[PDB]
């Protein structure tokens, strides 16, 4: 099912003021949380060493 | 000598014991029967400890005698004494010196109260007052006695008792993890914020800018609002505070009576109960 | 709820249906992912 | 609730260690009490043995420890090596059947290396080991595996992402206080530096590190606990560097320290090629020792009862 | 009997208050109120509305950063099992830097999640500062609050990076966990030979010991005037009253000697202020100066000397 | 010599630092303390006809000006406060005693029950409304739900007499809260007010009692000059009162008791 | 459907409003939980370096 | 059904929308409360390599 011949009734429920800037919040995190949890695992992108050596030599 | 408004308030009577004996004052301190008893107690108490510095542990002459300010020091009997009176030269000293303290706090507050019985004020200040007298008792009556022994008190001495302290709370190996302790500590905390915020409302509002006039009650409130999306009020605040450093003096109590007689074991092993749940 | 007898009935239909089609959603996402991992 | 949750009842038993007032002590519970003393309890002797007659070397095969043993005695020793090790399991347990003089059977070449970490025990670690001296049992207990023994242990787990804390978890290793968790394989297993203490009080001649100060630190939480004791039996907290003010025990375990480092660096890394997988822990390293494995948290192994004595073949020469 | 003004035994409404006026500059004010019975039941029951300006909502964005950093660590740490995150959480926390790498950024898995914590919160406590002085200007007052935050603000500052940076080591400031920052305070006091014996921790101790002696009294004054509106301290401040009288006596009577009500706000707001002050101190000297305590009181003869009834020979010089 | 140990180190010279600002410090502190009470009262100044002044050590800071907002003035500190009679006389000619009340303690307006003169005029909201008003001219305030109304419990003394039913409720509009008890005597339907502070409720009786006076003493609570607002004075009065029966209600309160 | 016909009724004592929000509160906690619970265990798809050794095509 | 008798009157004792409100909480917090439990001891059915070995699905 998709959506109800009447879903627009929701904003006669919910503040469109707040249910926005929920989404925009709750979005932001997710997007914060999501990265860090990738940046801890493996598909960390960046200490891989490619796509070319920028630490030359040896210390850093 | 009186204050410029004092006169209109001296007026006679509002003891518990002593009735117009020793009903009078004495420059700015009211004495009543409780303050005479108490300048006993003090006065015998301190030319005692002042005895104790004069002998020293070892006898006058001896090195480890002193009258340096920092090292002075009166200690317990050992515990071989348990709750019996130890000689004089033994930690003796030290128990007289006690009962005298303990005396003068007491009767400190009971001056106290017939002080708030003349004035018509609430008694407020000598039962908060109770609370440091309670604390000072399990700290040299009641835990020692719950331990079988006198010896388990504090000495009285400047850092002395900070070695005492030091020590004692050592025995359990990571001390800061005595619930108890951290619960204290937090209120202990928490009122030094209480003060800083209130002393800092105060002073901020009865003096503004130049060119501003003394604030009011809806300033007051609407700053801490402001900042903090709360404000719980001028009255309330003498209450918070009142209850944050009694608290803060409740649980240092308890947390030193569970060190030794209901706890004997490190103080974070305590916390085996919570990584033991059935829960995990 | 201050509400009447009728603004629950439309009210508890749209719930229902909104909720269901998420349960669908649900059953969806879970069989998606018994098939490319099995966990019982 | 929020329970409450762990608590003693009163009075607790008490000693003074230090001088009146200073506050060195100890409490401890009485039921406690009496239930470890009743299970650190030592096994009686056998009755002395006779002889007075030929040394083991002389009668046996393989005989490449407890050579001068007069017949009898050696017989003794092994009735005694047998309940103090293995008495579930008997005689078999260390020896191929029917042949007593084979070492084709693990457990008896690490037996042997064991009468070898005993007699080097009880004859060059007194100003630790007094005269109460060391037995099988005091790590075996009727087990082939001593219960305390431990394994330089990795932690929780941790993403790729991150690297251990080394520190800050619910340890029994560090008596529950977060420092960190292996305190040993550092200063039990390899010799790493103890102290961070400065003896000038002005500063610019002590590099110690405040990391330092929490792995001394963790460690002394392992200790205390494996002896069963806190602080003041050791120190006087206003001056843990201090040695005067620090009590003789200090000095005994400042040597037990040592002790330790000895036996798991030359008796027990070695036997890590002749024993099995169920032996060893993760990286590879095997069931070694620590302080908890010998007094099982009593400040002497069962209440430091002398089992030793008796037994003149735990000696060396 | 008599009531002690302990809980509002009545309480009244009327509808809440958004405050006092602020000029043009200091935006809308935000959220509308509510009352809780029960916070009522001790204290004024209304909750809010807030003030959240440029400063203010970059300060709570910065401090929920640091928030978020400290705490998917520590999940991090416990192998994202939430519920051993549950399990071990007091015992959970973000270790600083290794010392190896001195004041250097380091790599994300080492240490660089503590310095951007690090710096995100100390960002958004100094712009909490910033923030309150605003919020303190906009009503004509003073900088009292401030004068005392920018004091605490000096410890934190003085603990985590003040000194770190001076003695050259990220590894120096303090850890981000519950536990594990009463470890850090312990080992503290242990490397540097007793902190008791540093005096600038005795006063700061003498000075929470007396913000809790002040706040006490003060409290239990003005609860003890309470019933002649003695806690409407400003108008016993600009009139006194025999509030105010009756508060200053019975001090007077007891100690021999009294403050105003105007002036005891001052002892306790100078009696706070000094904790923070003198401890900031106190970890400033600590490794940079002195390195010792109880050797530095020995030095200056403050260190008591007790009969040696027990002691151990030192296997270092055998 | 690369050597050479200082004696004195920064913790010294700093602890030292500190001490000097300590001693400034406290030395303020105390000046700030006699910015009301000052100079005190001896009978060094009397017998000196007034050439001693006490002030004690340190000394009076100069005057500071507040300026109350609304039209309401400019106060000083420390001031010079005309001298009030004590209503008074010396329990003994001796210093240091204390002073009988003369008359009927209640009405002395000496000890417990005095009392100095605060402005004749109202504590205002920020607006300049009378702050402190009834909830009759503070339309808009309400009961919490929840909370039996005072409006109508039963005034009653120490002694269990009833003095009189609350008639209204008085009200902070700067920090809304119950204020003031209103009381219509019974004796002689005067309306009286009664500080909260003073009043203990029974709400399952529907009661407020007051320990402080008795149903009779209720009679001669100081008087409003107008019942929909009261002023700085007033409160005084009212309050003082009341707490004069603390140690007055009662020929027993007096002490000793034993 | 299985359900009762006087089931909108609730909408009468409960306020909808709140278990409308309410449902996605705790419908949010679930997920992060659960999505952690099982980032936790076997059935990880982060911790692993594949199909190309992100933190070995280039380290190692 | 009933308890027996009369178990409707006991809703002129308890407050329905809070005795509804406090079991849905209840139940949701012993729900959490047991799956933790189970998980926590033998009976866990995540980290148990059934019905196959997942994290060694990424060895081989
Ligand atoms: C040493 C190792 C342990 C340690 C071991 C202990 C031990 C052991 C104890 C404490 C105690 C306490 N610790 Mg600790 N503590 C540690 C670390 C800390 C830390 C920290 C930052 O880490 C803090 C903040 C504290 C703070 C606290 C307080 C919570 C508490 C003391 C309150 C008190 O005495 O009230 C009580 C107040 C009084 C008793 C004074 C009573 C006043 C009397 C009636 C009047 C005296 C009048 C006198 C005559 C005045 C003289 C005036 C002249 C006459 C003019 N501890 C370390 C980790 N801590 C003590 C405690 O638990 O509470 C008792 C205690 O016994
Ligand atoms: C565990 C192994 C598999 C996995 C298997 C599954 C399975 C199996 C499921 C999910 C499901 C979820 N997964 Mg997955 N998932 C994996 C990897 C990921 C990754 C990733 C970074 O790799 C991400 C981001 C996700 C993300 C998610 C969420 C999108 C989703 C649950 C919705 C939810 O909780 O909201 C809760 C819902 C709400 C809060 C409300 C829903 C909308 C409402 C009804 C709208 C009404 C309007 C409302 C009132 C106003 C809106 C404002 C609110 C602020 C929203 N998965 C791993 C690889 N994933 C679930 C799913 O798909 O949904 C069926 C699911 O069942
Ligand atoms: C709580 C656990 C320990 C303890 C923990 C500490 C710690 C920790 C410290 C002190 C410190 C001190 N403690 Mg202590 N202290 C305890 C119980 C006591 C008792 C008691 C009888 O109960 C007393 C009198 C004291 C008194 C003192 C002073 C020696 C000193 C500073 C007090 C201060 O500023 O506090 C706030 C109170 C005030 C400001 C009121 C002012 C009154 C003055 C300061 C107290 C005068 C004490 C006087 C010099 C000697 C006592 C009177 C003699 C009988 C004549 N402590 C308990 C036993 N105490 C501090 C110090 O520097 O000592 C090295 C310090 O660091
Ligand atoms: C444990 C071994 C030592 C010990 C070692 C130390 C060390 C080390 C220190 C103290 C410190 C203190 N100790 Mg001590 N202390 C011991 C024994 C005691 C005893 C006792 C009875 O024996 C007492 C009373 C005390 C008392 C005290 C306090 C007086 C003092 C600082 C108080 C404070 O609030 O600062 C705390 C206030 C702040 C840090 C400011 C807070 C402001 C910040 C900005 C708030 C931010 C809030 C945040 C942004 C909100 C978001 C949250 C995020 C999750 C972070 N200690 C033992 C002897 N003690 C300090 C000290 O004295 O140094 C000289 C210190 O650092
Ligand atoms: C319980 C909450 C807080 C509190 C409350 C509190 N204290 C109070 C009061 C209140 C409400 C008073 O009204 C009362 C007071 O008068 O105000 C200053 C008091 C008091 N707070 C004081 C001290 C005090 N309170 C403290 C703490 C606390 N008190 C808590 C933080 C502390 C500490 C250790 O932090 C101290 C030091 C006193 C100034 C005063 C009570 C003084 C008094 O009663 O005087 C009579 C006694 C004497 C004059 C001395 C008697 C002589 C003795 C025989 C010798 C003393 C021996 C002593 C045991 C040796 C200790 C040696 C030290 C070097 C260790
Ligand atoms: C004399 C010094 C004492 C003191 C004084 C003091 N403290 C102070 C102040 C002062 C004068 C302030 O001005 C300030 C204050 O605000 O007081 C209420 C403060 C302060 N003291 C505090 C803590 C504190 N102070 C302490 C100590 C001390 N402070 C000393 C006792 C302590 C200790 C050691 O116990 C603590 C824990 C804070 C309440 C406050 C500083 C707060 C701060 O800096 O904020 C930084 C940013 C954040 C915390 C982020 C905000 C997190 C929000 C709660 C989240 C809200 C989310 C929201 C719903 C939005 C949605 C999120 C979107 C991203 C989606
Ligand atoms: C042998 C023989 C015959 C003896 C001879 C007699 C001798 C020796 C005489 C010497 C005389 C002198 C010099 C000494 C007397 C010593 C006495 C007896 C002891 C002092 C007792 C005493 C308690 C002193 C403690 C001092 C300290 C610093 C206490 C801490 C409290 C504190 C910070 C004090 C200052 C701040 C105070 C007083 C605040 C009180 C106060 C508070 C708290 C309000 O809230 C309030 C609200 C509204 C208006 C006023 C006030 C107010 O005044
Ligand atoms: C001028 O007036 C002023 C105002 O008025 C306008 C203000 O609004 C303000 C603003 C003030 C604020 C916003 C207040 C801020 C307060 C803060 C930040 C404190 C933080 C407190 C908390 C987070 C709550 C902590 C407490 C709890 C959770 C309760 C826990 C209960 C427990 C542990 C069990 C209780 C039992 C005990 C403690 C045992 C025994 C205790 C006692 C005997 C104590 C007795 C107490 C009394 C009060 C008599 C100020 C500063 C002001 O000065
Ligand atoms: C699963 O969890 C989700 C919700 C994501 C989030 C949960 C978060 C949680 C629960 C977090 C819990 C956090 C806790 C409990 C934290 C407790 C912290 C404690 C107790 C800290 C105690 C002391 C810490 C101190 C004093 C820290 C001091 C650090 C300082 C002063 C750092 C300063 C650094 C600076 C200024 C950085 C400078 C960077 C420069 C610019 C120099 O770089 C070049
Ligand atoms: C009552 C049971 C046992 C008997 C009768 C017994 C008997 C013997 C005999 C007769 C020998 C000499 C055999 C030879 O060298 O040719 C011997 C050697 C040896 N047995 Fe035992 N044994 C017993 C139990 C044990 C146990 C339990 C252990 C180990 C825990 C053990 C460890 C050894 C070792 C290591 C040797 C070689 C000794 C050395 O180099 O000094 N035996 N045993
Ligand atoms: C949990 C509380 C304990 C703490 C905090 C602690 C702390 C310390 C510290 C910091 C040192 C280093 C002093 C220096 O740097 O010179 C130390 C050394 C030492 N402690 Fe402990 N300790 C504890 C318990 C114990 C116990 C129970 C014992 C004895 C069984 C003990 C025995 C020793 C010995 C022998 C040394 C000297 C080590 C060496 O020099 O290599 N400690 N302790
Ligand atoms: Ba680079
Ligand atoms: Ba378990
Ligand atoms: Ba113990
Ligand atoms: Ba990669
Ligand atoms: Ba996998
Ligand atoms: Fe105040």
């Amino acid at each position: 099912f998709t959506m109800n011949a009447n879903l627009y009734k929701i904003w006669l429920i919910l503040d469109p003021r707040r249910v926005l800037v929920s989404i925009v919040a709750f979005q932001i995190v997710l997007g914060l949380l999501i990265h860090m949890i990738v940046l801890s695992t493996d598909l960390n992108w960046l200490d891989d060493n490619i796509p070319v050596s920028y630490q030359a030599l040896g210390k850093k | 000598a009186m204050l410029s408004f004092e006169k209109k308030y001296r007026v006679r009577g509002g003891t518990l014991i002593g009735g117009d004996l020793f009903d009078f004052w004495v420059g700015p301190f009211y004495v009543g029967f409780f303050g005479v008893v108490g300048f006993c107690f003090t006065l015998l108490g301190v030319l005692l400890i002042v005895w104790g510095a004069t002998i020293g542990p070892t006898g006058p002459t001896s090195d480890l005698q002193t009258y340096n300010l920092w090292r002075i020091s009166i200690a317990p009997p050992d515990l071989s004494y348990g709750l019996r009176m130890a000689p004089l030269t033994e930690g003796g000293l030290w128990q007289i010196i006690t009962i005298c303290a303990a005396g003068a706090f007491i009767s400190w507050a009971l001056r106290e109260v017939e002080i708030c019985r003349k004035l018509g004020i609430g008694f407020h200040v000598p039962f908060a007052f109770s609370f440091a007298i309670g604390a000072y008792l399990v700290l040299v009556f009641v835990r020692p006695l719950l331990m079988g022994a006198w010896g388990h008190g504090f000495p009285y001495g400047i850092l002395s008792h900070l070695d005492w302290v030091s020590n004692v709370g050592y025995q359990f190996l990571h001390f800061h993890y005595n619930p108890a302790h951290m619960l204290a500590i937090s209120f202990f905390f928490t009122n030094c914020l209480a003060l800083s915020m209130h002393g800092s409302l105060i002073l901020s509002v009865t003096n503004p800018q130049k060119g501003e006039p003394v604030k009011t009650s809806e300033h007051e409130n609407t700053f801490f609002r402001d900042i903090v999306g709360y404000s719980i009020g001028a009255l309330a605040i003498h209450r918070l505070g009142l209850f944050l450093a009694l608290s803060a003096a409740f649980w240092s109590a308890v947390c030193i009576l569970i060190s030794g007689p209901f706890w004997t074991r490190g103080w974070p092993e305590w916390w085996n109960w919570w990584l033991e749940l059935p829960l995990w | 709820t201050g509400l009447t007898d009728d603004e629950a009935k439309e009210f508890h239909a749209i719930f229902m249906q909104s909720m269901y089609a998420w349960f669908g959603l649900v059953v969806i996402a879970h069989l998606l992912a018994w098939l490319y991992r099995p966990w019982l | 609730s929020v329970m409450l949750l762990g608590c003693e009842g009163p009075p607790p038993g008490t000693e003074q260690i230090g001088y009146r007032g200073v506050g060195m002590e100890n409490y401890y519970n009485k039921r406690q009490r009496a239930l470890s003393i009743q299970a650190n309890q030592p096994v009686e002797s056998l009755p002395a043995a006779d002889s007075t007659g030929p040394k083991a070397s002389e009668v046996y095969q393989n005989v490449q420890v407890l050579k001068d043993l007069s017949v009898g005695e050696f017989t003794r020793t092994m009735v005694a090596v047998t309940t103090w090790v293995s008495p579930k399991e008997g005689c078999n347990y260390c020896h191929v059947p029917g042949n007593w003089a084979s070492d084709d059977i693990y457990t008896k070449v690490v037996s042997r290396r064991m009468f070898e970490l005993v007699r080097a025990a009880n004859s060059d670690w007194k100003a630790h080991v007094a005269e109460t001296g060391v037995t099988c049992y005091t790590c075996h207990r009727g087990n082939p595996v001593p219960k305390y023994a431990w394994v330089t242990d990795p932690g929780p787990k941790y993403p790729s992402g991150l690297k251990p804390t080394g520190q800050n978890y619910g340890s029994k290793t560090v008596a529950y206080a977060s420092l960190p968790f292996d305190p040993l394989t550092p200063f039990l297993d390899q010799a790493n530096e103890i102290r961070i203490t400065g003896n000038a009080a002005l500063a610019g001649s002590n590099p110690a590190s405040l990391k330092q100060a929490e792995w001394t630190f963790g460690l002394m939480m392992n200790i205390s606990d494996s002896l069963g004791v806190g602080c003041t039996f050791c120190h006087n907290t206003r001056a843990f560097n201090d040695w005067t003010q620090s009590t003789p025990k200090r000095t005994t375990a400042w040597y037990a320290i040592r002790h330790v480092r000895d036996i798991n660096q030359n008796y027990i890394w070695p036997l890590n090629d002749v024993l099995p997988a169920s032996r060893k822990g993760p990286y590879g390293d095997p069931l070694r020792v620590s302080c908890m494995t010998c007094h099982q948290a009593v400040n002497k192994p069962l209440y430091g009862a002398q089992m030793a004595k008796d037994y003149p073949g735990l000696y060396k020469t | 009997p008599e009531y002690q003004n302990i809980f509002t035994a009545v309480q009244v409404r009327a509808p809440a208050y958004p405050g006092v006026p602020l000029p043009k500059g200091n935006l809308p004010r935000i959220g509308r109120p509510i009352f809780s019975y029960w916070l009522g039941k001790i204290g004024d029951a209304q909750i809010g509305p807030i003030y959240l300006g440029l400063t203010g909502t970059l300060s709570i964005f910065f401090g929920l950063v640091a928030i978020s950093i400290i705490g998917f660590n520590m999940l991090a740490s416990v192998h994202w099992d939430v519920f051993q995150f549950l399990k071990h959480f007091f015992w959970l926390g973000l270790e600083p830097p290794p010392p190896q790498y001195g004041l250097r950024i380091p790599p994300l898995s080492e240490g660089g999640w503590w310095l951007m914590a690090g710096l995100f919160l100390t960002l958004s406590i100094l712009l909490w500062w910033v923030r309150t002085y605003k919020r303190a200007e906009a009503l004509g007052m003073s900088q009292h609050l401030s004068w005392a935050f920018a004091a605490a603000i000096f410890f934190y500052l003085v603990l985590g990076f003040i000194r770190p940076v001076m003695m050259g080591s990220w590894a120096k400031a303090v850890p981000f966990g519950i536990f594990p920052h009463l470890d850090w305070t312990a080992a503290f006091s242990i490397r540097y030979g007793n902190l008791y014996y540093n005096p600038f921790h005795m006063l700061s101790i003498a000075f929470l010991y007396g913000s809790a002696l002040l706040f006490a009294m003060h409290g239990a004054t003005i609860l003890s005037v309470s019933r002649f509106g003695g806690d409407r301290e400003i108008d016993q401040i600009t009139h006194r009253g025999t509030a105010a009288e009756r508060a200053a006596l019975f001090w007077r009577w007891t100690m021999g000697f009294n403050v105003t009500m105007e002036s005891i706000h001052r002892w306790a707001w100078w009696c706070a202020v000094l904790t923070v002050i003198t401890a900031g101190i106190g970890i400033l000297l600590s490794g940079t100066v002195v390195d010792n305590w109880y050797l530095w009181a020995v030095k200056h003869g403050m260190a008591p000397a007790y009969p040696e009834v027990v002691t151990a020979v030192n296997p270092y010089e055998t | 010599s690369a050597g050479i140990t200082h004696y004195i180190d920064a913790a010294q010279i700093t602890i030292w630092a500190f001490w000097l600002f300590f001693f400034g410090l406290i030395i303020y502190l105390r000046r700030e303390d006699k910015r009301e009470g000052y100079p005190l009262d001896s009978d060094r100044t009397e017998r000196s006809g007034g050439r001693v002044k006490v002030v004690g050590f340190p000394d009076l800071p100069d005057p500071k000006t507040f300026v109350l907002p609304h039209n309401g003035g400019t106060v000083v500190a420390p001031r010079v406060e005309a001298p009030v009679a004590v209503n008074a006389t010396p329990f003994s000619p001796a210093p240091g005693s204390p002073l009988v009340p003369n008359g009927d303690p209640m009405l002395s307006g000496f000890g417990p029950a005095a009392s100095p003169d605060r402005p004749k005029h109202c504590d205002l909201t920020f607006e300049g409304l009378p702050k402190i008003v009834p909830m009759r001219v503070a339309k808009e305030f309400s009961i919490a739900e929840g909370d039996p109304d005072p409006r109508g419990m039963t005034v009653v003394g120490l002694d269990g007499e009833v003095a009189g039913t609350v008639s209204d409720v008085w009200v902070d509009r700067s920090e809304p809260q119950i204020r003031y008890l209103e009381v219509e005597v019974a004796a002689n339907k005067k309306k009286v007010l009664l500080p909260i502070g003073f009043s203990r409720f029974d709400k399952k009786a529907r009661k407020v009692k007051v320990d402080a006076i008795k149903a009779a003493h209720f009679a001669n609570v100081p008087t409003l000059s107008n019942p929909d607002q009261v002023t700085l004075y007033e409160e005084d009065k009212v309050c003082a009162y009341y707490a004069g029966g603390k140690l007055y209600a009662t020929a027993e309160r007096a002490g000793p008791l034993l």
